């Protein structure tokens, strides 16, 4: 659970993010099915050759999400209940994939952002992207 | 493992790397965003906020120690079992850890070696690096295998 | 996070439960430091062999504590704040202890109530021992 | 692994198994509790009701093959990695089961274990049981570390 702490670090590391948020979602995507090829198999319908338009178009995809996740922080199941009847319903995501790719998203920012990314945005980026990989990994309808 | 190329590519990029101020972070980071694993860290003094854990002495003089263990190991890619199984038997029979705790230690490096070199930490290289930490906690672990 | 049928299955599991919850909170404390030696490690002060009055003692504030938070499954994170302080501030409780806690929980009930204990309950009170781990483990205050 | 004594008392515990109604009662729980685990067994139908996952036949079927399998494992104590060598690539190379599975496998046969048998399936007995799950769990993942 996220504290008051938490939440402002969080938005304050968006807002810096700011528009490469669709540029950073493609790349942690990138560096997920690098680094974890059987993330992979979760896309077989993908192109996911590199600089695919697929994974480019899908990356600003899933930080549109996280945006819309991070202006809802108080009730994250209300906001993300569509893309939990997603994941957890219907593509029946294994919940080791979300710390996969919570950790390349990461990994991505922390590259992006050597001053911004201390360690106390760090925690709660962890601990945010933890929240919002458990509420896609839920059926609670 | 590692094929010759990812070898020889690892090497060259572990060069660059200034051991001891990637360790203090690294370990500073591990007890910053896991902080129950500070519970090991006890006797190293003021642990209560972040500042307090990155600026902690005992943590920068411990995770000096952590990286050039891990140097070790990057000199030794081939048997990480056989280099690490002193250590195996410290952080399992005297200390308790639970081998999860590897895992995200090597994470954590991952992380800081992003923030340190920036775009340099190509997604191919960060690749390599993720199959050397996932075999630094497995031959860590071994003593639970 | 927890559907309504899962705080429903909860409410029917502890209601079944009865005033049998702090001798399961003991048996479960019990298989937990014997199947699981190194959690014994938190307890150096406990007279740990076998039917101890301390342990026993123990596992009738950890079933109070489980039924506190049955009765405030809409927020848990207000219902224990004072038991995070001690389990996530204080004690410093490695994550994976709290899963040996609760897989023994589950054990002791499914062995105790085997007619109730049914698949979908066992699912919901799954969920719930998850989440009530993460709030103990979690620094929100 | 296990004592002369956690052998005897364990071999003599799983010759009273029903392993039809515990294997099928197993992996259903499993496909119930984590319900990620279904997208394994996409083919074997319907799996939309915690009903439907337990009455499913397939379900059934290879639940009971799971624990013959167990039941392999159960004869074979001190050498886990060799028994179950060729179904650790199985699951890896072709099935790409992320070997946390195995464990959360493990302790639904052991809460199967002890819905079944109550108080005759003991703390000491149960404990027995956990060191056989984590070892086969183990063995599984033998192609990672
Ligand atoms: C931070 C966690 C995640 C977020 C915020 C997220 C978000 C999204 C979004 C926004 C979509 C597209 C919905 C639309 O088309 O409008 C999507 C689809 C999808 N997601 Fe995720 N996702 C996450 C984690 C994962 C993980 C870890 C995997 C598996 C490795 C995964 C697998 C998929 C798949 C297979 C699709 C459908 C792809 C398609 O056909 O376009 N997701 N997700
Ligand atoms: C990448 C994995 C790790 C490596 C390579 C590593 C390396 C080391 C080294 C070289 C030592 C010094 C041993 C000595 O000087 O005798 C040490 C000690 C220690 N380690 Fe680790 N470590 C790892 C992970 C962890 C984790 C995750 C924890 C806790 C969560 C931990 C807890 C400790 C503790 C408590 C000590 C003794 C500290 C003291 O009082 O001096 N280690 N480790
Ligand atoms: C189901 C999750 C848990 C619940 C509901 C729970 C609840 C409690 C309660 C009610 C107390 C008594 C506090 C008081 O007397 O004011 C307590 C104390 C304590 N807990 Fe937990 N606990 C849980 C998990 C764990 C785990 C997994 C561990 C570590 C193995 C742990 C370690 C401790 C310790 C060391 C104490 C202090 C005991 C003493 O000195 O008297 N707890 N807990
Ligand atoms: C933990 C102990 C486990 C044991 C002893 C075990 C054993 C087996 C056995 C004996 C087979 C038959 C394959 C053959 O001989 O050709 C099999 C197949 C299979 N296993 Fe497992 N397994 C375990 C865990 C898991 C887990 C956790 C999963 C994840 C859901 C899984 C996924 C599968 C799948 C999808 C098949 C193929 C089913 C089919 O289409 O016929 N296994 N396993």
């Amino acid at each position: 659970v996220l504290s008051a702490a938490d939440k402002g670090n969080v938005k304050a590391a968006w807002g810096k993010v700011g528009g490469h948020a669709a540029e950073y979602g493609a790349e942690a995507l990138e560096r997920m099915f690098l680094s974890f090829p059987t993330t992979k198999t979760y896309f077989p319908h993908f192109d996911l050759s590199h600089g695919s338009a697929q994974v480019k178009g899908h990356g600003a995809k899933v930080a549109a999400a996280l945006t819309k996740a991070v202006e809802h922080l108080d009730d994250l199941p209300g906001a993300l209940s569509e893309l939990s009847d997603l994941h957890a319903h219907k593509l029946r995501v294994d919940p080791v994939n979300f710390k996969l790719l919570s950790h390349s998203l990461l990994v991505t920012l922390a590259s992006h952002l050597p001053s911004d990314f201390t360690p106390a945005v760090h925690a709660s980026l962890d601990k945010f992207l933890a929240n919002v990989s458990t509420v896609l990994t839920s059926k609670y309808r | 493992m590692l094929t010759a190329e990812e070898k020889a590519a690892v090497t060259a990029f572990w060069g660059k790397v200034k051991v001891d101020e990637v360790g203090g972070e690294a370990l500073g980071r591990l007890l910053v965003v896991y902080p129950w694993t500070q519970r090991f860290f006890e006797s190293f003094g003021d642990l209560s906020t972040a500042d307090a854990v990155m600026n902690n002495p005992k943590v920068k003089a411990h995770g000096k120690k952590v990286l050039d263990s891990f140097s070790n190991g990057m000199k030794h890619l081939d048997d990480l079992k056989g280099t690490f199984a002193a250590l195996s038997e410290l952080h399992c029979d005297k200390l308790h850890v639970d081998p999860e705790n590897f895992k995200l230690l090597g994470n954590v490096l991952v992380v800081v070696l992003a923030r340190n070199f920036g775009k340099e930490f190509t997604p191919v290289l960060q690749a390599d690096f993720q199959k050397v930490v996932a075999g630094v906690a497995n031959a860590l672990a071994h003593r639970y295998h």
